[PDB]
């Protein structure tokens, strides 16, 4: 029955302010505290703070008391949070979550919201650079590096999709500069490096640029 | 041998259960009380060797008190006039008196009166806590709660007020009671008694502190839930009252507006403008906070304790709220709680500025709004603060931080009914004995 | 204060088996502990809201027990859906979460095929020559990589990624990248990646010489 929808997200520029939101639904608004938890990539969950919906009393984590700010709107059953002066390590997807509060104590979470991803990076839309990785020189391997593109998605395939022998495409890693990058590899028999053709196809829809790099020529 | 079933009636044994409780009180005044007819007189019997359990956080009578208070207020406001036609667009510049920044209502509006075809450009005074700017030109304004709820003016003659109330159990139920001098509101009492009715409980409404209350037997008592170190509210009960005084020096001039119903606006403010304020004995407050810190750092033994003012929320929780007469106060308490303590009689007075407003949202929740008619003349008030509604900040390392709160009105009355408990008598019981029944 | 050191990182079990998880609290938390089931990015779900009390709507196969400071969640009939990430919670203090434990498909131990690629010449021309390593088709997840340049350790300035557990053979593929500038890349002649895994009998250290 209860649903905690969320809005706001996408990309927020470095140093700018952002404002997420929540909307309660199928329950008595005053009876349950709301908390805002976040998960940076490659980290465990951590709590920011919580806001009582009835009287609006907030309470923040120690390290983020200056930046955060929570407030609600009882009539619309809406909640908010502002995180001023976004830093690079604020890259995280932020849930709003309910908790089961007793008459005199707070306890576990039960119902989690849909969540709002937030990416902190200040860069325009940009297509990828494509660096071919030298093949290893019974099963050899080779790869290609998709470098410095923004935003996601990106698509990668080999030999115009014709080659699939151990083909893999690792998930992208948000580098310190705010531009994504990933690597794609393919395993082939050792003798194939001298004879078989190798094309790495790269497609980036938001910029629409496309490159089909040849990893074969430097079989060395 | 020759032991047979026997049955006894009127046995002294009971079981705990929830039930409706009676309303009884003294002779009714003012023509919080709407209850008829009764005249209670309680008598207490100390029970030898009676060891009984208690719990302040679970007892049902707190919820019954809450519902009864809400229903009584609803019935009080039921016949009174509704201020719906006042929602029209106000036009406001309001720079007449010496200080308009304090009030800023001096606002005009077109009200329909007594013919339904004629409109009159009345004007009145309002605090701009009650008034919200409309979008566009900043001279257009509107009542704060009109777009969210209807507004009922409180009936001026019906002055509901903290009149004492006695809660009596019905026949077949007994109100138990505990008078252990060091009881924290929970745990077993080995010093138990029973009474027909509770004492003259007053339904006081206040935030950040509860006033006109009782005082503990020993030193200051710190009652809190103990399921988790994470807690919602920590109740502190004083053993020594500190006197708080408040006043509203200006002479207000009531005026009546025909929207046989009538609307009581503020007509004019007489006397030079002085913001409301309150007084506290500085030495008493220092000593009370020192004792509170010393008591409180027993529970939290290896950390510093620091008091700081509340953060965020409505005016009901950011500032100490209460009522004296037919007006409502919201007093900045930052200067009081700004203290810190290390982990290891009336010579001076503190003064705190304070603000008043008329359109009171219903204290428990928003959706129904009250409008307070203005009290003419000047107001003075005196009361006895007796406890603190603190709430601590988690997630802080090697430093506690307790700050005032207590927007939830239920904590005010849960701080009083820690004494009591209701049980159901179970008079019938069996046992073995020697017997015969002739056949 | 309270550091729920959830362990082990990855549990391996065949479908239908019983499996157990642990959540080591750093100190006393009373009975105030809860476990959750994470999903593929979706909203987590409540399984147990005390050390033992099961939550509403949970399948009966989920069970938990207290051990003082240590706490435990046990799945009796491990279905295909249950192969996901679970994290533990405590609400006795300020509220902290565990690192999350993954439950993957068990299989036979498979060693990684190890490769190292020199930085691309086009990347040299851009002035950001960055080395790359590849671990492919291994199991379990425990495999590890250490970057070395002229047998001198490098740390911090590197990244890694891991594929999904490839359902083709239930093995992992992992790649590592060492980010460096051309000037930094010119400081050394030999660049190596020390790859270690229980499937390997030794720290297989692939390397190349510049040029
Ligand atoms: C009856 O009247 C009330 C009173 O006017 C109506 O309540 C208003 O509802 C609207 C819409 O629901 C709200 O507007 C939204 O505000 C969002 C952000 O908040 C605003 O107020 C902030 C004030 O906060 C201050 O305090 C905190 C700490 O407590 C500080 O951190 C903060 O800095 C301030 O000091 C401002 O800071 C903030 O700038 C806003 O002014 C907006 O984000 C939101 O945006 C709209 O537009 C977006 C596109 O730009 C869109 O994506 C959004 O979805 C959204 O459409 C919107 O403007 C008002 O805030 C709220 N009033 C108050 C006083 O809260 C009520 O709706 C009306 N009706 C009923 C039935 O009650
Ligand atoms: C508990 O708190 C309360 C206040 O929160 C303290 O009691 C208050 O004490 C003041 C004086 O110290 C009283 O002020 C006078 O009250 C009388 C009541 O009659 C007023 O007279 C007239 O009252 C009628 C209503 O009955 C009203 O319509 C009239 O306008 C009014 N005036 C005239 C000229 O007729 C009088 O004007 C003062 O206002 C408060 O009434 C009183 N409050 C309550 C609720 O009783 C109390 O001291 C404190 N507890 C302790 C132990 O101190
Ligand atoms: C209760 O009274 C205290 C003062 O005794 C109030 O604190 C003061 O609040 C003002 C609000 O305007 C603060 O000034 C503002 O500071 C911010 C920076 O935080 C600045 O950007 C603004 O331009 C403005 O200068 C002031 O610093 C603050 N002082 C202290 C000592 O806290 C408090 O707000 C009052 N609370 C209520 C509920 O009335
Ligand atoms: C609560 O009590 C503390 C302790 O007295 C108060 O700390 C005071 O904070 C103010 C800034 O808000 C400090 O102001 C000083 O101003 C001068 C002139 O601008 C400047 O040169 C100093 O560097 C300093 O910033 C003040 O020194 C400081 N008091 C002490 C004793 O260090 C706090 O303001 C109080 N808060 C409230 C809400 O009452
Ligand atoms: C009350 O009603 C009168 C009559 O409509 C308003 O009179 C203004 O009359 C001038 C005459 O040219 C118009 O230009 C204005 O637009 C009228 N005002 C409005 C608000 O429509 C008068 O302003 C009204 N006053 C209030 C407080 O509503
Ligand atoms: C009540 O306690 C406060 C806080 O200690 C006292 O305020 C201090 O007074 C001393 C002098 O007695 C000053 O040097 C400090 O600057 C004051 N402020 C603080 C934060 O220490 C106040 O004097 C005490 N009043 C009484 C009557 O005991
Ligand atoms: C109050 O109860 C406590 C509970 O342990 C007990 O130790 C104490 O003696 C009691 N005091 C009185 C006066 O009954
Ligand atoms: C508590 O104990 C004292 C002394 O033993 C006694 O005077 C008092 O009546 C007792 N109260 C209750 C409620 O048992």
């Amino acid at each position: 029955q209860v649903r905690l929808a969320q809005y706001g997200g996408g990309v927020k520029r470095l140093g700018a302010t952002m404002t997420l939101s929540c909307v309660a639904s199928g329950y008595t608004f005053n009876d349950y505290y709301i908390h805002w938890v976040r998960q940076a990539p490659g980290q465990g969950f951590e709590l920011l703070g919580y806001i009582d919906p009835a009287n609006g009393r907030p309470d923040y984590a120690g390290a983020l008391r200056e930046r955060l700010s929570f407030y609600r709107d009882k009539s619309m059953e809406t909640l908010y949070m502002d995180l001023r002066s976004l830093r690079y390590d604020d890259t995280a997807m932020y849930y709003c979550v309910r908790n089961v509060g007793t008459a005199g104590s707070l306890l576990h979470y039960d119902h989690w919201g849909s969540g709002s991803p937030v990416i902190v990076s200040s860069a325009s839309t940009k297509g990828p650079s494509v660096f071919p990785l030298a093949p290893s020189s019974g099963t050899a391997a080779l790869g290609c590096l998709v470098k410095d593109y923004f935003p996601e998605p990106v698509t990668v395939s080999w030999n115009s999709g014709a080659l699939t022998s151990g083909v893999h495409t690792f998930p992208a890693v948000l580098q310190s500069s705010g531009l994504y990058s990933l690597s794609s590899v393919v395993t082939v028999p050792s003798s194939s490096l001298g004879t078989q053709t190798y094309i790495c196809n790269v497609n980036h829809k938001p910029s629409n640029t496309k490159v089909d790099k040849r990893v074969e020529p430097k079989s060395c | 041998e020759n032991l047979w079933v026997t049955v006894y009636y009127g046995v002294p044994v009971w079981k705990e259960a929830k039930t409706t409780l009676f309303c009884a009180s003294d002779a009714k005044a003012y023509e919080t009380h709407a209850c008829v007819p009764t005249d209670p007189n309680p008598q207490e019997m100390v029970l030898k060797n009676v060891t009984e359990n208690f719990n302040m956080w679970k007892n049902d009578m707190v919820d019954q008190m809450h519902e009864d208070v809400i229903s009584l207020w609803d019935q009080s406001l039921k016949p009174c006039v509704k201020l719906t036609p006042l929602c029209v667009t106000l036009n406001c510049t309001n720079a007449t008196a010496s200080n308009s920044s304090i009030i800023e209502g001096m606002c005009s509006f077109n009200i329909t009166t007594e013919l339904r075809d004629k409109r009159e450009k009345k004007n009145a005074l309002f605090y701009k806590l009650d008034i919200v700017q409309l979008d566009g030109n900043s001279s257009q304004y509107r009542l704060i709660n009109c777009n969210t709820s209807v507004i009922t003016q409180a009936c001026p003659k019906v002055s509901f007020d903290p009149i004492p109330i006695h809660y009596c159990a019905p026949a077949g139920y007994a109100i138990l009671k505990c008078n252990n001098k060091t009881f924290t509101g929970t745990g077993p009492c080995n010093n138990v008694s029973t009474v027909q009715c509770t004492h003259g409980i007053k339904p006081v409404v206040s935030t950040q502190l509860l006033l006109n209350g009782s005082l503990a037997e020993g030193e200051i008592i710190i009652r809190s839930e103990n399921i988790t170190k994470n807690v919602k509210t920590i109740i502190v009960h004083l053993n020594e009252s500190v006197k708080i005084e408040c006043t509203r020096p200006n002479n207000k001039t009531r005026t009546s507006i025909r929207i046989g119903q009538w609307f009581y606006a503020t007509g004019q403010v007489i006397g030079d403008i002085r913001e409301a304020y309150c007084n506290i004995n500085e030495s008493k407050w220092n000593e009370t906070l020192q004792r509170v810190s010393k008591k409180l750092k027993e529970y939290f033994p290896h950390k510093n304790i620091t008091f700081q003012p509340s953060s965020g929320g409505d005016l009901e929780i950011t500032t100490h709220s209460f009522n004296c007469g037919g007006e409502f106060f919201y007093c900045n308490t930052s200067s009081l709680f700004n203290r810190t303590y290390m982990a290891n009689n009336s010579t001076r007075t503190i003064t705190i500025h304070c603000r008043i407003k008329q359109i009171i949202n219903m204290w428990q929740e928003v959706g129904r709004a009250m409008y307070a008619p203005p009290i003419a003349g000047n107001i003075t008030c005196i009361s006895n603060i007796t406890g603190l509604l603190l709430t601590r900040d988690g997630g802080k390392n090697n430093t506690e931080t307790f700050r005032p709160g207590g927007g939830n009105m239920k904590d005010n009355w849960r701080s009083e009914l820690y004494k009591y408990k209701v049980v159901k008598i179970e008079p019938l019981g069996v046992a073995p004995t020697r017997c015969k029944r002739r056949v | 204060e309270i550091v729920l050191t959830q362990s082990p990182a990855t549990l391996s079990a065949s479908p239908g088996e019983r499996v157990t998880l642990t959540c080591r609290a750093s100190r006393s938390v009373r009975n105030n502990v809860a476990w959750y089931q994470h999903k593929g990015g979706q909203s987590p779900r409540l399984l147990i809201y005390d050390a033992s009390t099961r939550a509403a709507g949970v399948p009966a196969r989920f069970s938990g027990s207290a051990s003082g400071t240590e706490f435990t969640l046990a799945i009796s009939n491990l279905e295909s859906e249950d192969f996901t990430v679970y994290f533990c919670l405590q609400y006795n203090n300020w509220w902290t979460f565990g690192q999350g434990t993954r439950v993957d498909i068990k299989r036979t131990v498979a060693a990684p095929s190890v490769f190292i690629f020199p930085p691309s010449d086009e990347q040299l021309k851009s002035g950001t020559a960055s080395v790359v390593c590849l671990l492919n088709n291994f199991y379990p997840r425990e495999a590890k990589v250490q970057w070395k340049v002229d047998n001198a350790l490098q740390s911090g300035n590197s990244q890694e990624s891991v594929t999904e557990q490839d359902s083709k053979d239930s093995t992992y593929s992992l790649s590592s990248t060492l980010t460096l500038s051309k000037a930094d890349y010119e400081k050394h002649k030999v660049y190596a990646c020390e790859v270690t895994h229980q499937g390997l009998s030794s720290p297989v250290t692939k390397s190349f010489n510049r040029g």
